[PDB]
């Protein structure tokens, strides 16, 4: 069967802050709904490579890091 | 870290230190760490002028 | 299969025996032999050899500790695992102490010098890292246990590092 | 399947569509039937399923493979009820000694009609199930039932279709 | 290895999906649910695949203008009808598959069959508004105006499928796009749009008969059936290269790695869904409760460890199947000096499938896996489009209890048949968009399907 | 009767030190005990001849 | 019903003292290890997808699902709805968010969000995270203006051991210092988390601006700089002792049954004691409105923003004003919405169609339990703002009047959104803790339909009047170099 969602789940509140389900619009297709079915302006199926997470990628954002170096300190030969 | 091991197995002759404490097992509790006394303005022990006289 | 025969004698044999008590919280009784072995050979084992040689190896061990004005858990070596992960957490108080009197015995060692004696009058087998070396053994056991129960495989020899488990870069000879 | 082989579909419809007639065709009733050709059909099946996966909603190969499929499965469950009947009857014909004279007559069968009554309710979900393979239900099942009818006096719906 | 049964009691405490086919040729199915609102819509199999080259992008237009306007009503009349039942009329056109279904209160679900039947039906494709619609057509055809994502899901097919029509874009290139007239859309109503290709689905409060006896009536005129779909070969997947280097366009460089798949009704298709499970998805601005350093994800894990800083902004993996083929495979958006390291380990990772998959990572897979489709059946529109879906790809709707049934089969040993007879040392496709001087040529990277290890 | 979350703080490693930890462990002010020699015992007297030459 | 609380009836469930060894026999099967294993073929892997291949399914139990409520006899709220779905969706919500925080206490609720799921009394951080991931849950934490959530998604088998984990959070968690330490990195994430979202970003300044340095004012993010200063162990415990207790604490489940939801709540409580509920400041909010010109020198778009304080969601004035967002809606010219998405909504027909040069206009409203923030969000060109404000000012002068066809289409548009919202799970669970914290009470879908038929073109000019009369709350974003200044609003509201 199709899966309609994406591999990374949100994990996040589906409504926004101080909005309810009375007044946060219709979460189907408004445009500050967490949950909106995307546009298809180019067609049905992209959603499958969609990064769903709203914040924009920032390349190269350490991850790795096990608390060996203090941010803006570059590692030389890893240590 | 470079390769490395330690040896955290379940021995099959020596206890872990749970079961068997190899310190002396008397520590005093606080409820903060503020309330510990300091060392540095705790008085220590008298001084000794003969190595047999060390406690 | 022979393998698959194996893999399931396997799973069977540690099926029977989840839960077990570990031997060495099981209330033992020494068999009727090892308790004839203990009257007679331990007390005297004791008394003329045992006993001697280990006071005197101990006192000695107190004296040099009290020369270097320094006590036994300082000198646990960092190069141990349990002890790096130890003293990452120790409070600060109790680490600039470490600090100023190992600094202190290595000055007097190099110098071949010994620790005034009036400043010798003090126990050095205080076990003040047991806290601390208790709590980073149970955060290296969660990790053991939780991350570390297979051999991994891992693209070999990428980005400094071997792939075979060490975390860090060029800390082997073959990734120089 | 692991192979480098490619077929065009007219290669795979011609294949699906030769096993199919080889396996309906064959008499299931002769075990040995079985016994020496499902080997041969297993080994091409496998081969047809491969080659044929791209076309299971071709409007000409979906049917065949869908038509194979339930032959196969008809003729599984044929042979494992013929099975056991057969081992009814051989224990029956031990019972009957050297010679058929009892001169060393076996132990006979003490559940007979439990026997029947449970092969009888097989052979008539057979027919539910595989409605259109009675053909070969009847050929191999209810043969088989009709044999037995001649050991033991048992009721059986198309029992009087085989002249009992 | 067998671990036993995860099929509860629960999962077959749901309301039965009942399907009719009415005697025109169209199926009807619809779902009980005890909600206050509901979905009823039309699943037709109809797409850019069924389009031939000079008038591919005539479906997706049709789709845009449908809305618009019908003979018996006009765009303003329609609109207002649909927000006075308090209702939403939607629509999609994918390659092989198109939906026009409408999200309505209980009150709205007859009135609304009426709607999408005379949109369906009697379209008035007026003129103005196909100009119109051009113009915002013609925009979104510019490559500035779409995602990386978007372009890479398009090339990925363009590469793999040259010789058959699902290499074909739904919106088309800009030369018909440009020609496009209300005479191909009627043509392709007439064509595509019958009777035995649409499921007329409803999910909520709806009572079957009542939902038979509407659709009858208002899809009585429907043209029942159209002639059989050309016999084609099974679509030739091409193992090809398609990069789009661009140094001007920022740091992040996104890159969609391909194998070839399995249809919808292949028996592996689960096991491929598993697989794409395992494989999973990770980003650096929404870890999660465990960070990358500590994922069971073995892929995660080991990439967030490249460099002390991690190689992977982000990744997933995506399973796409059709009638007859499919693709596998995952897509990453990574830092430009990292895309090395990241398509390396992306590959090593769906290599170790064929050696070394352990039987824990495949029970997490499983559970989530478990997690993302049933909850994505909670709402009234996640139920139709999975009975439309599935109507369309199996001709049958498979229940939350035969999933987990055929689920509990597969192990890390059906894992690895599956991998080593389809996926090891395959054919693979690369596609790309940005800075890609670290991508490597496609057989370096089409010799990383297999190992020299075991 | 204590709020669980007020147990479990007092259970904080740091809450725990040996009996006599104040009165025992060494806090060392410098490194060169008294009587023992340094710079302010080897330096030359102010009037001395340059060893540099030498 | 045992049990009345704040307007609500519970049904008291008691305390039981249950061995340890039996309850362990009830503890959902599942494994960590897999040591050896039974080796069996796959038996479909020659079945086809469209070939049934179960058979002899149990018929199914269907029924209607009705939202219960229970409470324990430490005062925790246990609301429970099961859909017959098979995710389970537990949340955790505590009265206690940024609006309790003192001036000195800056953040702290923020930091209890960060500290979530770490170490607790009978578990580890990372065999709680471990535990999470292995099972296939997902969730977090949410810190928001008036409560605190803690949720997880699952499936309904696991439940026993997601509503441990999940109460573990506030019952016993060691807050130890280097646990804590190592969440200050969450503060730098969530303020870009925050500033990506325009929309959040833009709200975000609106309350500040219009409720200065008080209750709903107060920053909903910790700074990065002096406030690590109490970014510590025990200041985060001393915060949760004043705040968080049994009876300021609702537990939601959605999907789950409701006797065995309450028995395995029950079961962590019953030998622990929870913080004791403690009287605290509770001061309503103060409304000053005001202005910000925040520049963005990346955005060559200008977002303008003009807000009015409502009395909230505990008022007589909270349907109305609903129907007046809809009735006002809205949209964006990003999106192409078709048939029934606000395509005729008065914004929409009034700006959207009108005036080429105006990005998105949207009617915005928010509502906490004593007060909220009305207004309409408009956005454009840096250089067009000063046409911008004059469009929403003279919308906002156009709210005397509405027509009756006006006034049915937002009633209907508004039952239609309730509705539609409603079936969404996580949406539900959301919606019944927030009820809860605020009022007390929970106003189920339908009820507020029959509230939404009853609102009549009197109640919507009487709203927005009272609305129009308080002063203007004025944010600009992004390119703010041609903005008019607020005393330009202030007088052109002034007429009002
Ligand atoms: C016709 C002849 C035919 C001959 C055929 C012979 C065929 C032989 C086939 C052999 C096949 C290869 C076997 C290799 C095994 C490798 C295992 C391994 O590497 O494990 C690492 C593995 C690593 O574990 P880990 O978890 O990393 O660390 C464990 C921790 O350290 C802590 O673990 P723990 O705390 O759980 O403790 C577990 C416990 C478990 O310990 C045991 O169970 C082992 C007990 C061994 C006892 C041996 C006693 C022999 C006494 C002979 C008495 C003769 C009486 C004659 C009487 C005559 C009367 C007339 O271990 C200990 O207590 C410490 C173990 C120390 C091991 C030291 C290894 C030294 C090896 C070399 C010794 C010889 C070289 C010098 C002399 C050479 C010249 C003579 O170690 C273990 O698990 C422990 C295994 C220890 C095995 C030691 C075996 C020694 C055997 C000696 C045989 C001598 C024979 C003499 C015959 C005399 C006849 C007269
Ligand atoms: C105390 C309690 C009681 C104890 C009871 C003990 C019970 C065990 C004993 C009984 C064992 C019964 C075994 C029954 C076997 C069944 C056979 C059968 O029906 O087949 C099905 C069976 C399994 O079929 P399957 O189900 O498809 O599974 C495939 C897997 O093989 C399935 O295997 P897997 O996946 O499980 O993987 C393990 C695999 C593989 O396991 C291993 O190979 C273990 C490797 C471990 C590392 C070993 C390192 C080397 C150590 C050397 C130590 C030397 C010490 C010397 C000491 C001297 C001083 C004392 O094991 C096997 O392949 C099974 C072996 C079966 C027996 C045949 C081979 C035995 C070894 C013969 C060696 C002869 C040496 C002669 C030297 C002459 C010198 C002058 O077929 C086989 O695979 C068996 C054959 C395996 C290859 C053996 C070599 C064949 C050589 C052919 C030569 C052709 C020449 C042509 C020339 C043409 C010229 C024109
Ligand atoms: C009478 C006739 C009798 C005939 C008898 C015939 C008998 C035939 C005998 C045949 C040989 C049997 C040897 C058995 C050894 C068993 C030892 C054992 O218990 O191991 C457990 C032990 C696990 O220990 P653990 O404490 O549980 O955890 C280890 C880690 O701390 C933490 O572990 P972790 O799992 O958390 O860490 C993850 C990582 C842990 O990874 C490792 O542990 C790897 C360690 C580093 C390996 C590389 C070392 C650097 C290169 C050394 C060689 C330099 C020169 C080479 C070229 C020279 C050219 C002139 O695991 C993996 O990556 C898993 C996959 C590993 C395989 C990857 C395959 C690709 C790489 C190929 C190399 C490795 C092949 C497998 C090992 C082969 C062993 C012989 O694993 C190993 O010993 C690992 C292998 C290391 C040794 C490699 C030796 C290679 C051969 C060198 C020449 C030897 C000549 C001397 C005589 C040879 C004959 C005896
Ligand atoms: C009763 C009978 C008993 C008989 C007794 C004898 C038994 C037979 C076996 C004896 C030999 C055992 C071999 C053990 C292999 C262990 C492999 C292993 O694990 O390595 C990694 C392992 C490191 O462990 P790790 O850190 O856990 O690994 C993780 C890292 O990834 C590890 O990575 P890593 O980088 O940290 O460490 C790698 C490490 C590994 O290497 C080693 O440590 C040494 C390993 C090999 C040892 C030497 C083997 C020699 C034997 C073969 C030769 C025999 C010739 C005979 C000919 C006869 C002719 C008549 O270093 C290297 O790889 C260095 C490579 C340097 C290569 C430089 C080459 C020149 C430059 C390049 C080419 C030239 C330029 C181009 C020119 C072009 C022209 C145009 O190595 C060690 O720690 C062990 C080193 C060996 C210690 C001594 C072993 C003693 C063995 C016990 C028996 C001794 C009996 C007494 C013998 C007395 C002799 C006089
Ligand atoms: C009449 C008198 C009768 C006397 C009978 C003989 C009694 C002797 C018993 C002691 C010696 C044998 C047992 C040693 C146990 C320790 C070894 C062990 O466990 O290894 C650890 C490890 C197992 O580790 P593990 O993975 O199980 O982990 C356990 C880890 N600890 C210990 C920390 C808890 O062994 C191996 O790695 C594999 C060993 C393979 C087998 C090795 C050979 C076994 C002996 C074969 C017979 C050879 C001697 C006889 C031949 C004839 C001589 C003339
Ligand atoms: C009687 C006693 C007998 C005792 C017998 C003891 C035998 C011991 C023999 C030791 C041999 C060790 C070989 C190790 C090979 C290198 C390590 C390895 O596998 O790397 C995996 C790694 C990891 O591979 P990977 O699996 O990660 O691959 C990822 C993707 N690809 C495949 C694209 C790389 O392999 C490499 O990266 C290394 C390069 C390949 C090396 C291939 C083997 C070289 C063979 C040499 C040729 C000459 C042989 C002549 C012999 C003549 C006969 C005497
Ligand atoms: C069971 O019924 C049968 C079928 O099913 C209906 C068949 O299909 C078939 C057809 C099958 C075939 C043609 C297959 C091939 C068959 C073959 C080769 C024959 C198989 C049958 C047999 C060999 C018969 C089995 C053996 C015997 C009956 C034993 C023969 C010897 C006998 C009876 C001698 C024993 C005599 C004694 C013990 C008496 C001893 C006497 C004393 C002690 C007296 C002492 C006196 C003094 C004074 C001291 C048969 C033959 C059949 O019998």
């Amino acid at each position: 069967p199709p899966i309609q969602k994406p591999l990374l789940p949100s994990g996040r509140a589906v409504l926004k802050h101080g909005r309810s389900m009375l007044c946060s619009g219709n979460l189907s297709y408004d445009v500050n709904s967490t949950i909106k079915a995307p546009e298809c302006k180019r067609g049905m199926g992209f959603t499958q490579f969609k990064r769903f997470t709203p914040v924009p990628i920032e390349s190269g954002v350490s991850v790795g890091n096990r608390g060996w170096f203090f941010p803006g300190v570059i590692p030389y030969q890893g240590h | 870290h470079r390769p490395t091991t330690v040896k955290m197995i379940d021995s099959w002759r020596t206890e872990p230190s749970s079961e068997k404490p190899m310190w002396y097992n008397r520590f005093d509790q606080v409820d903060h760490i503020s309330q510990h006394p300091d060392p540095e303005k705790t008085e220590k022990y008298p001084p000794v002028d003969d190595t047999r006289k060390l406690m | 299969s022979f393998h698959r025969a194996f893999a399931r004698v396997v799973c069977n044999y540690n099926k029977s025996i989840e839960g077990s008590v570990p031997w060495y919280q099981v209330k033992r009784e020494k068999s009727p032999f090892q308790q004839v072995w203990d009257e007679v050979f331990t007390p005297i084992w004791f008394k003329l050899v045992k006993g001697p040689y280990e006071r005197w190896e101990y006192n000695a061990l107190v004296a040099r500790y009290r020369g270097m004005g320094i006590m036994a858990d300082d000198a646990m070596n960092d190069k141990d695992m349990i002890v790096e992960r130890a003293l990452d957490i120790i409070p600060e108080d109790i680490r600039i102490q470490r600090y100023r009197r190992m600094m202190r015995g290595a000055v007097l060692a190099g110098r071949k010098l010994h620790l005034p004696l009036e400043l010798q009058n003090y126990d050095p087998m205080v076990p003040y890292m047991a806290p601390y070396i208790e709590e980073a053994k149970f955060q290296m056991q969660e990790e053991q246990e939780l991350l570390a129960y297979h051999p991994w495989d891992r693209r070999l020899y990428t980005a400094g590092v071997s792939g075979f488990g060490e975390t860090s870069m060029h800390s082997t000879f073959l990734t120089m | 399947m692991l192979t480098v082989d490619k077929f065009t579909r007219a290669e795979a419809l011609q294949r699906a569509s030769n096993l199919y007639y080889q396996v309906l065709g064959t008499n299931w009733e002769d075990g040995l039937n079985l016994v020496l050709d499902v080997p041969f059909w297993e080994s091409e099946l496998e081969k047809v399923d491969h080659m044929c996966e791209p076309y299971l909603c071709d409007d000409e190969i979906g049917p065949i493979i869908r038509n194979l499929h339930e032959t196969v499965n008809c003729m599984y469950a044929c042979e494992d009820v013929r099975d056991h009947i057969n081992e009814l009857l051989e224990l029956s014909s031990r019972a009957e000694g050297v010679m058929g004279s009892g001169a060393a007559a076996s132990e006979e069968v003490e559940n007979m009609p439990e026997q029947c009554g449970m092969v009888t309710k097989a052979y008539e979900d057979l027919l539910a199930r595989y409605p259109e393979h009675h053909p070969k239900i009847e050929q191999t099942v209810g043969h088989g039932l009709a044999v037995l009818r001649q050991l033991e006096k048992f009721n059986f719906k198309s029992s009087h279709r085989y002249f009992f | 290895y067998y671990w036993g049964s995860t099929v509860t009691t629960e999962m077959h405490n749901v309301s039965p999906t009942q399907v009719t086919r009415l005697p025109n040729g169209m199926r009807v199915a619809t779902q009980f649910s005890y909600t206050d609102s509901a979905t009823v819509g039309l699943w037709i199999d109809a797409g850019a695949r069924y389009e031939t080259k000079e008038s591919n992008g005539t479906a997706h237009f049709l789709e845009r203008v449908l809305y618009l306007g019908t003979k018996n009503r006009s765009r303003d009349q329609l609109e207002t009808e649909v927000e006075n039942l308090g209702a939403n009329l939607n629509s999609y056109t994918g390659r092989e598959q198109t939906a026009f279904y409408a999200k309505t209160t209980k009150d709205g679900i007859l009135p609304c069959i009426d709607i999408l039947a005379d949109c369906i039906l009697n379209p008035k494709l007026d003129g103005d508004e196909i100009e119109k619609e051009r113009v915002r057509i013609t925009q979104d055809l510019q490559a500035v105006n779409q995602s990386y994502e978007e372009l890479l899901y398009d090339k990925v097919h363009t590469a793999c499928y040259r010789d058959c029509s699902l290499g074909q874009t739904v919106i088309g290139p800009e030369e018909n796009v440009a020609t496009i007239k209300r005479d191909h859309m009627v043509n392709y109503l007439y064509n595509n749009f019958t009777a035995d290709r649409m499921v007329l689905v409803a999910v909520g409060p709806v009572d079957h008969a009542q939902i038979v006896k509407e659709a009858e009536k208002k899809f009585a005129n429907i043209r029942p059936t159209a002639g059989p779909r050309m016999l084609e070969e099974k679509p030739y997947f091409c193992a090809s290269e398609l990069v789009y280097r661009n140094d001007d366009m920022g740091p992040t460089a996104h890159i969609a790695i391909a194998y070839e798949g399995v249809p919808w009704r292949s028996p592996d298709y689960i096991t491929f869904m598993l697989m794409n499970a395992i494989i999973g998805s990770y980003d650096k601005k929404n870890e999660g409760l465990v960070p990358g350093l500590q994922s069971a994800n073995r892929i995660t894990q080991t990439g967030a460890t490249r460099m002390d800083v991690g190689c992977f902004d982000y990744y997933t993996g995506f399973n796409i199947a059709y009638k007859d083929t499919g693709l596998f495979g995952f897509y990453i958006a990574t830092d430009e000096v990292a895309v090395e390291h990241a398509v390396g380990d992306l590959m090593f990772g769906v290599t170790s499938f064929s050696y070394s998959l352990t039987e824990e990572e495949v029970m997490k897979a499983k559970r989530e896996l478990k997690t993302n489709f049933f909850s994505g059946l909670d709402n009234t529109t996640g139920v139709a489009e999975d009975i439309g879906r599935q109507i369309l790809a199996y001709g049958r709707r498979l229940s939350p209890a035969e999933f987990v049934e055929r689920l509990d089969q597969i192990d890390s040993q059906e894992v690895q048949r599956v991998a080593w007879n389809r996926l090891h040392d395959a054919e693979i496709t690369m596609t790309g968009v940005g800075p890609l001087h670290g991508l490597l040529q496609l057989w370096d990277l089409r010799r990383q399907t297999w190992w020299w290890r075991y | 009767g204590e709020p669980a979350i007020q147990s479990i703080a007092r259970f904080n490693p740091d809450n725990f030190r040996p009996v006599g930890y104040a009165e025992n462990i060494p806090c060392p002010d410098t490194c060169v005990p008294e009587g023992h020699l340094d710079f302010r015992h080897t330096r030359l007297p102010t009037w001395h001849a340059d060893r540099r030459p030498f | 019903g045992k049990s009345t609380i704040q307007g609500t009836s519970y049904n008291v469930v008691k305390f039981q003292q249950e061995d340890v060894s039996e309850v362990v026999k009830e503890v959902p099967h599942f494994q960590f290890y897999y040591i050896g294993g039974e080796h069996k073929d796959n038996k479909y892997r020659d079945v086809p997808l469209d070939i049934p291949v179960l058979t002899e399914a149990p018929p199914p139990q269907l029924k209607k699902p009705e939202m219960k409520f229970s409470v324990l006899e430490n005062g925790m709220r246990i609301v429970s709805v099961d859909k017959q779905g098979l995710t389970s969706n537990l949340g955790l919500f505590v009265h206690a968010g940024s609006r309790f925080e003192t001036p000195a206490e800056e953040g702290l609720s923020h930091m209890v969000e960060c500290v979530a799921f770490r170490s607790t009394a009978h578990l580890s951080h990372l065999r709680t995270i471990k535990t999470i991931e292995v099972l296939g849950m997902n969730g977090g934490c949410q810190a928001g203006r008036e409560h605190i959530m803690y949720n997880l998604e699952l499936l309904r088998e696991y439940m026993p051991v997601a509503s441990t984990l999940v109460v573990g959070n506030v019952l016993f968690p060691r807050l130890l210092p280097w646990e804590v330490n190592a969440c200050h990195k969450e503060i730098k994430k969530a303020h870009e988390r925050l500033k990506a979202d325009t929309d959040q970003y833009v709200s975000e300044l609106l309350h500040q601006t219009a409720y200065h340095n008080n209750t709903l004012g107060n920053a909903l993010l910790a700074n990065e700089g002096r406030a690590l200063e109490h970014f510590t162990g025990d200041n985060i415990r001393e915060f949760m002792m004043k705040h968080f207790s049994a009876e300021r604490s609702v537990f939601v489940g959605i999907n789950v049954d409701h006797d065995e939801l309450c028995k395995w709540l029950m079961r962590s409580f019953a030998e622990y004691v929870a913080i004791p509920n403690l009287p605290r400041d509770e001061a309503k909010p103060v409304y000053t409105g005001g202005y910000k010109l925040e520049e963005n020198a990346d955005m060559p778009v200008c977002n303008i923003a003009i807000g009015f304080e409502t009395e909230g969601w505990n008022s007589a004035d909270l349907v109305p004003v609903t129907v007046l967002q809809t009735l006002l809606g809205g949209g964006g010219s990003f999106s192409t919405g078709g048939p029934g998405k606000g395509m005729h909504s008065r914004l929409y027909l009034n700006v959207l169609n009108q005036n080429p040069n105006v990005e998105s206009c949207m009617a915005f409203n928010t509502q906490y339990s004593d007060s909220g923030l009305f207004g309409m969000y408009i956005t454009g060109f840096g250089q067009e703002a000063p046409r911008l404000v004059d469009i929403a000012l003279n919308e906002l002068r156009k709210l005397d009047s509405f027509t009756p066809d006006e006034v049915s289409r937002a009633k209907n548009t508004l039952k239609g959104n309730i509705f539609m919202n409603a079936e969404n799970s996580k949406v539900l669970m959301e919606d019944i803790g927030r009820q809860i914290i605020m009022s007390g009470k929970v106003v189920t879908p339908e009820e507020f339909a029959a509230r939404v038929d009853a609102v009549t073109e009197a109640d919507l000019k009487k709203v927005a009047a009272k609305l129009l009369r308080k002063n203007p709350t004025y944010v600009v974003y992004g390119d703010t170099k041609s903005a008019p200044h607020y005393e330009y609003v202030r007088t052109a509201l002034a007429s009002l």
